């Protein structure tokens, strides 16, 4: 009855992969896509009850991806190969927006998980996990929506694993900490697939008996809005929850004067 | 105070001829509050005119308790009204509109190193991948190598770079249990003293200064 | 016995030959425990043998038993093997052929198992999936009817001979139909998936009897396991032994085929789940329960096929035969007769639970507990007498001699029963000669 | 005289957000639970006590999930007395344990609302003005015994600006109605277990702040999880201050959370520091209530036949076969019923709006 | 909140003044004495019950503990506005049925209610008066006999 859904989110920023191609490094985006497809094939391979949901997170929007080879696996891969080429051929950069729409893809994934869970037979239980791979820089404005996604996932108890390639993002660290997911940076991108298999592929119950790398320490410092500087103790607004390092009689954000005698 | 202080309270009869009165103060106080007459009789009689148990036996056997014919109906109605009166008498004794929404978009997170790319040549790089993955063929052998697998295992091998730390020392045995309890007690003492110290803070009156000096 | 039980006892050569088929590797992997699957995924691209201690240190100490069970399953199935790692170590490395075929199956590449039917185009006489299921039921119904002996069922001679080798039915009198044995009845009371599984196990144990290659049949079964329901496949490309086996399957109804000359064949859901053995298909939507059990030990059947009528009559007394209904009564005589025929009460209780009417499913117990207990008591009464032939030793003059001979008997393990207080014991007649000779030798030694 | 004739032959025949208004950012909530004889009644299966306490555990879970900066106190009124079942704190585990222990209690006597309200007022007397004073009362029986005038207590609560909301079980009580109306709280009546859950969920959400609500600049600290390694010479195991409060020997933890103001060591967060009174919080805890600041408005409902557009949901890519389609106000996307419900209830954000 | 009338309140017939009044009215207006007694009892009961409501926002419970009220002449002699809401399924119930129906009515009527809900159904605003459909509804509400 173990219905395990493995959600895959891909950092499809064209800028980072274009630069990497300019670097002519050992690892390319095609290798990342192949590794993702292999991981999904193995996930469906482990058990029939296991299901796969793959969504591509591109700057323009989020795309739902899904001869000696398994027929259903062959069809799924050719579908995915069709989807990625379809996106890339139509991938036109029109605008100065560079940050990946990380939050929106997560919201779409959560909605799909909810839809499938409603469709789950009541005789069976659906464990769901989301795997996200990080390549380009993190997004700044999506912080509120990212926190909302984290809160919703923790409410529905969905593990979220973040995989770092080049750029570390403390947001992903905190997300994995709160959600209980696994966070790790892979230095050898070509070896990356094994890190997915050795760590991300096993289920959390399986990971319990298995010996795992220790979790990375995560900080939760706060930046005071008037200068965005990290502090230890700060003054919090009782109205709009704004943080101020210096005592103020009037709040800047909610425009409320502090009634202190 | 409830009206059941007499209806619920019954003479407890045991299995074989036992009057377990169990004269608790709670029922006695309830009766005295509801019926000052019982209090007055107890004060004027117990224990001189009659003993307390004798007074309670009289109360059980008195016609005032066993109230149980127009005169009887009138007496019952008047007693109920008086009881209700005694019970009642004893019962006596902002719209908000934000200004800077962007503060939520970049909250407690400080300014990150969002380094931007160069001139429109980035588009050329964007074209390169757009042309690099336009004609793509799946690959299997190139995905991993034996050397890469060995390096990954070595990183994941216990005691390795990724496998930071490991088993630690049993500090529980290094600290005696008596020393543990004494440390707990000293921690409690220090916590109480520091709570008193910081309770004076913030200092706004000279008295707080002297109290803090005493605490130090 | 499950699938791994037959696989776990095979010789190394058979396993190596079977691993040459990527579908076989896929089935074996899917049959592994989750921990074993994780281990295999770890060892997917490892070209170096892994130290035994290094692998063993990954799992928790508490889950070592599960780890050790997985390790033993991998070793016995020869999925991996130990290699003399340099420096005195004993590395562990997967089978190169098995791992290569598994990677071919998963990553792609290599030759497909068989061509599609697009070469022959759409089927002119294509049938329906419910029709396939009904036909498969009919064929199994035919097999059971023939086992009953009713003239409504006529099968091929070898099929009856196949059961004769299976031991279900013994030909007491030639020319006349063989008389079904007790094990035949026990199988008849088994559920259909278990029936098919045990029949195929018996077939496999006697694969060499027909001169049919053992490896080909198992690999073909694994290929059929992942087949798409409602989809036919090319008969062409298979050995004549495989052709005969497929003809046997068509006679069984596990696979649908229009004619012996047809080049297309449709696997059935029953054949699909055959690889899983008895487990796996926990959500089988079988026929609705037509049997109602009342507190008066009476059974009512909403059926008309002679198969269920015969099944019920095997253990109960028929009272009325309606056109669409059957009224029978559960009696101690009938139940004890069925037990004497070899059927166990648990089989009867399980079978009744299988065909329980949905109305009776409303009750918190599937069956009335009192009836179940009465059935169990009737079963127990049949074997009240414990018959044990043996030799009694009772002439022990000394307690020490009795204790020494008891120690010798427990060493031999031929002791039946002993009494130290009375200094008496019972031994097996076969071991009696050994113990008698030992006793004489001890007197000779004295 | 009905015996004359009787036949049944013919029977044998063929056949809710408010506006952009200030809410209760800081909450001091006290829950009042009746313990009278009426709690043994089986209005809710199996009885009032068990269902009420299970819903109370669920309510505490949701309340701490949505209000990290709130506090919970549990009071049981039994035998005309008031007993503080649980101390005022933010720990969900202790509250759940106390409720589980109270599941097997004895329900007897009568409720004493006066005493329970007096205890709550005394407890919340010293709380700061900016923090909201909220009281929830579960009233099973329709009658209570009060040693003194309750209207004086009502005046005291009004002067102390304490909000009290009551959810009765049988019917409406005039005195409780007046109390809730004057204190600014809301009075409700249980229709069934589902309605009980609905009312509890509604009361989870922060109440709107009245005009009298203060606006003060409170100072808070945000320590990290200071973890010490035994390999380092600077590893000082120390017992947690919260763990010292208990009878069991505190666990000597190598590291943890240390107060930035007085280096007080705590293993649980977010908890205000006991020594200096500083509230030690974390950034997600503050952000956990941000959705209340920007509620998600209800989307426009247009049936599929009336919508001439995409037949795939923007949220789940599911083919739109439902009778109703929910279109956003901002980005005007297409969402099915399930996605619309989940977004409004939990996600509180529109995917296209993020885009 | 709850008014319970224990039986039909028939006047003690021994009053010869009552007897004389009944005889005179029968001899001067052909009025049955029993009919007058039943009408007086029902009028007294309705007076005892009619004071439990102060308006639309006021809800109260009416209980009649007597099987005699099931008589059509006795039942039919109730005020129209009260007898109209007397559902026939509630005629001659038991204690348990009455208690359960009272609980259901209380829970239904204990739900919070708004004066805005009354608009157009039982209450009229300034603009609702000008609607001629509302005027027709008002004319249909009251009847002359
Ligand atoms: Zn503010
Ligand atoms: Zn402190
Ligand atoms: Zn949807
Ligand atoms: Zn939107």
């Amino acid at each position: 009855d173990e219905l395990n859904l493995l959600v895959i989110v891909v950092d499809a920023n064209p800028i980072w992969w274009g630069k990497q191609a300019l670097k002519e490094s050992q690892f390319t985006l095609s290798k990342c896509i192949d590794a993702v497809m292999v991981l999904g094939n193995s996930h469906l391979f482990m058990n029939r009850s296991n299901k796969l949901a793959v969504i591509a997170s591109h700057i323009q929007e989020s795309r739902f991806l899904y001869d000696g080879k398994y027929e259903l696996l062959t069809s799924a891969n050719e579908v995915i190969v069709e989807e990625i080429k379809d996106l890339m051929t139509k991938s036109d950069i029109k605008g100065q927006h560079t940050e990946t729409l990380l939050a929106g893809s997560l919201a779409k994934a959560l909605c799909y998980i909810h839809r499938m869970n409603k469709e789950v037979k009541d005789n069976q239980e659906m464990k769901s996990r989301i795997l996200v791979i990080k390549a380009a820089e993190d997004s700044a404005l999506q912080y509120m929506n990212f926190m909302n996604v984290i809160f919703a996932a923790q409410k529905q108890n969905i593990l979220i694993d973040a995989c770092v390639l080049d750029s570390d993002s403390g947001l992903l660290q905190q997300a994995c900490d709160i959600t209980g997911g696994l966070y790790l940076k892979v230095p050898q991108m070509p070896s990356l697939l094994q890190y997915l298999l050795w760590v991300f592929l096993p289920d959390q119950d399986q990971r319990s008996q298995l010996i795992l790398p220790p979790p990375v320490h995560v900080d939760y410092r706060a930046a005071c809005f008037c200068h965005r500087n990290l502090i230890e103790i700060g003054y919090v607004c009782s109205v709009c929850l704004s943080i101020f390092c210096n005592f103020s009689p009037i709040c800047t954000t909610c425009e409320t004067a502090f009634k202190i005698s | 105070i409830s009206a059941a202080f007499l209806a619920d309270v019954r003479p407890q009869t045991d299995g074989c001829n036992g009057l377990r009165y169990n004269l608790t103060s709670d029922i006695i106080e309830s009766i005295f509050r509801t019926y000052p007459a019982v209090k007055m009789k107890y004060a004027e009689n117990v224990p001189h005119n009659m003993t307390e148990k004798e007074f309670w036996t009289r109360f059980f056997q008195s016609h005032y308790f066993h109230r149980d014919k127009e005169n009887s109906n009138a007496a019952i109605i008047k007693r109920f009204n008086h009881h209700s009166a005694m019970v009642l008498a004893a019962g006596l004794r902002i719209a908000l509109n934000l200004k800077k929404s962007d503060r939520y978009y970049h909250g407690p997170t400080p300014i990150q190193s969002l380094q931007y790319a160069t001139s429109q040549d980035i588009i050329n790089s964007f074209q390169s991948i757009r042309q690099e993955m336009e004609a793509y063929t799946p690959k299997l052998t190139q995905v991993l190598s034996s050397s890469a697998a060995s390096s990954t295992i070595t990183a994941l091998s216990p005691g390795g770079a990724l496998m930071q730390g490991g088993t630690q020392q049993a500090i529980n045995q290094m600290v005696p249990n008596d020393i543990q309890s004494e440390l707990k007690h000293l921690y409690v003492a220090v916590g109480e003293l520091l709570r008193h110290f910081w309770s004076c803070f913030p200092v706004n009156t000279p008295f707080l200064e002297e109290k803090v000096v005493k605490m130090k | 016995r499950n699938l791994q039980e037959f696989l776990g006892g095979l010789s190394p050569g058979v396993l190596d030959r079977l691993y040459g088929h990527p579908a076989t590797c896929l089935a074996v992997f899917r049959e592994l425990p989750s921990l074993a699957k994780n281990w295999v995924m770890r060892m997917l691209f490892l070209e170096q043998p892994l130290p035994q201690a290094a692998v063993a240190l990954w799992v928790k100490k508490e889950f070592s038993k599960a780890q050790e069970e997985s390790t033993g399953l991998l070793s016995g199935l020869r999925i991996w093997h130990t290699q003399l790692l340099p420096g005195g170590l004993q590395g562990l490395i997967l089978n190169p052929i098995f791992r290569q075929n598994l990677r071919i199956a998963l990553l792609g590449g290599g030759k497909a198992w068989s061509d599609d039917t697009s070469q022959l185009g759409p089927d002119k006489h294509a049938r329906d999936v419910p029709s396939l299921d009904k036909y498969a039921e009919e064929r199994w119904e035919v097999v059971l009817h023939f086992m009953v002996g009713s003239p409504s069922a006529a099968v091929s001679q070898d099929l009856a001979q196949l059961l004769s080798q299976a031991g279900l039915m013994k030909s007491t009198e030639p020319g006349e139909p063989p008389c079904i044995t007790s094990a035949g009845f026990q199988f008849l009371l088994l559920d259909t998936p278990a029936q098919l599984w045990y029949f195929m196990l018996q077939y496999l144990q006697t694969a060499q009897s027909r001169g049919m290659d053992l490896v080909e049949i198992l690999s073909f079964l694994f290929q059929l396991s992942f087949s798409t329901l409602g989809k036919d496949y090319s008969v062409e490309g298979m050995s004549d032994s495989l052709l005969n086996f497929l003809q046997h399957l068509r006679e069984f109804g596990l696979v649908f085929q229009r004619k012996r000359k047809s080049r297309r064949y449709y696997p059935t859901r029953l054949a699909i789940n055959l690889s899983s053995g008895v487990s796996g298909a926990g959500g089988t939507v079988h026929q609705p329960g037509f049997i109602v059990v009342e507190t008066n030990y009476r059974l009512y059947a909403y059926t008309e096929s002679e198969l269920q009528i015969a099944l019920i009559a095997l253990f109960s007394e028929m009272l009325y035969r309606f056109p669409n209904m059957v009224v029978a009564q559960v009696t101690r005589e009938s139940v004890q007769q069925a037990i004497a025929s070899g059927i166990t009460a648990q089989q009867i209780i399980h079978f009744l639970r299988t065909r329980a009417h949905p109305v009776m499913l409303k009750q918190t117990p599937v069956l009335p507990p009192t009836i179940t207990d009465q059935i169990r008591l009737w079963e127990l009464e049949r074997d009240r007498l414990r018959f044990t032939e043996g030799v009694l030793y009772n002439q022990f003059l000394s307690q020490v001699d009795f204790e020494l001979l008891l120690a010798h008997a427990r060493e031999l393990g031929v002791l039946v029963f002993e009494n130290s207080a009375k200094r008496l014991m019972v031994v097996t007649p076969a071991g009696h000669s050994d113990v008698k000779r030992f006793w004489k030798r001890q007197k000779h030694s004295s | 005289r009905w015996e004359g004739g009787y036949e049944r032959t013919w029977e044998i025949l063929k056949e809710e957000h408010h506006g952009q208004v200030r809410l209760g950012m800081m909450r001091h909530l006290y829950v009042v639970v009746d313990g009278s004889r009426t709690m043994e009644d089986q209005d809710l299966k199996p009885n009032r006590l068990t269902c009420t306490l299970k819903l109370l555990e669920y309510f505490v879970e949701e309340y701490f999930d949505q209000n990290p900066i709130s506090q919970i106190g549990i009071i049981v009124t039994k035998s005309k007395r008031a007993e503080k079942l649980t101390e005022l704190s933010g720990n969900p585990r202790k509250h759940i344990t106390s409720l589980k222990k109270a599941v097997d209690m004895t329900c007897h006597g009568e409720p004493s609302l006066y005493n329970s309200l007096s205890i709550a007022m005394q407890t919340l007397k010293h709380m700061p003005g900016h923090t909201s004073r909220e009281v929830l009362i579960i009233f099973s029986s329709l009658t209570t015994c009060d040693p003194s005038n309750i209207y004086d207590l009502i005046k005291t609560l009004k002067a102390a600006k304490i909000r009290v909301s009551v959810i009765g079980l049988s019917a409406e009580v005039r005195v409780c109605t007046v109390l809730a109306r004057e204190t600014g709280g809301t009075y409700h009546v249980i229709l069934d277990e589902s309605h009980y859950k609905e009312l509890l969920t509604h009361h989870v959400s922060p109440p709107p702040a009245s005009s009298s609500s203060e606006c003060s600049l409170i100072r808070m600290g945000f320590p990290q999880h200071t973890i010490a390694s035994l390999s380092d010479q600077d590893a000082k195991p120390s017992f947690s201050m919260a763990h010292l409060d208990g009878n069991t020997e505190p666990g000597l933890t190598l590291g943890g959370y240390f107060c930035p103001q007085c280096r007080a060591k705590y293993c649980e967060l977010p908890v205000e520091c006991k020594i200096c009174g500083l509230t030690l919080v974390s950034a997600p805890h503050l952000a956990r209530s941000y959705h209340h600041l920007f509620p998600l408005d209800a989307f426009q409902e247009i049936p599929l036949e009336e919508y001439n557009g995409e037949r795939f949901c923007y949220g789940c890519q599911g083919e739109l076969k439902d009778q109703h389609v929910y279109v956003c106000a901002v980005c005007q996307n297409v969402f099915c019923v399930d996605c619309d419900v989940f977004v409004h209830d939990s996600l509180h954000c529109c995917p296209g709006c993020i885009h | 909140r709850a008014v319970i009338m224990f039986g039909v309140p028939y006047v003690y017939t021994q009053s010869r003044i009552l007897k004389a009044r009944l005889e005179y009215l029968r001899d001067q207006f052909q009025i049955r004495e029993n009919d007058f007694l039943t009408f007086d009892a029902m009028r007294h009961a309705a007076q005892c019950v009619g004071r439990a409501i102060r308006g639309k926002t006021d809800y109260g419970l009416m209980v009649f503990a007597d099987k005699r009220f099931a008589r059509g002449d006795k039942r039919g002699k109730l005020p129209r506005w009260i007898q109209e809401h007397l559902t026939d399924a509630n005629l001659n119930l038991t204690v348990d049925e009455g208690v359960q129906v009272a609980k259901y009515f209380l829970r239904q009527m204990a739900q919070p209610f708004h004066r805005e809900d009354q608009l157009g159904l039982s209450l009229l605003s300034l603009e609702q008066l000008e609607s001629e459909e509302t005027l027709k509804r008002i004319e249909q509400i009251a009847q002359q006999l």
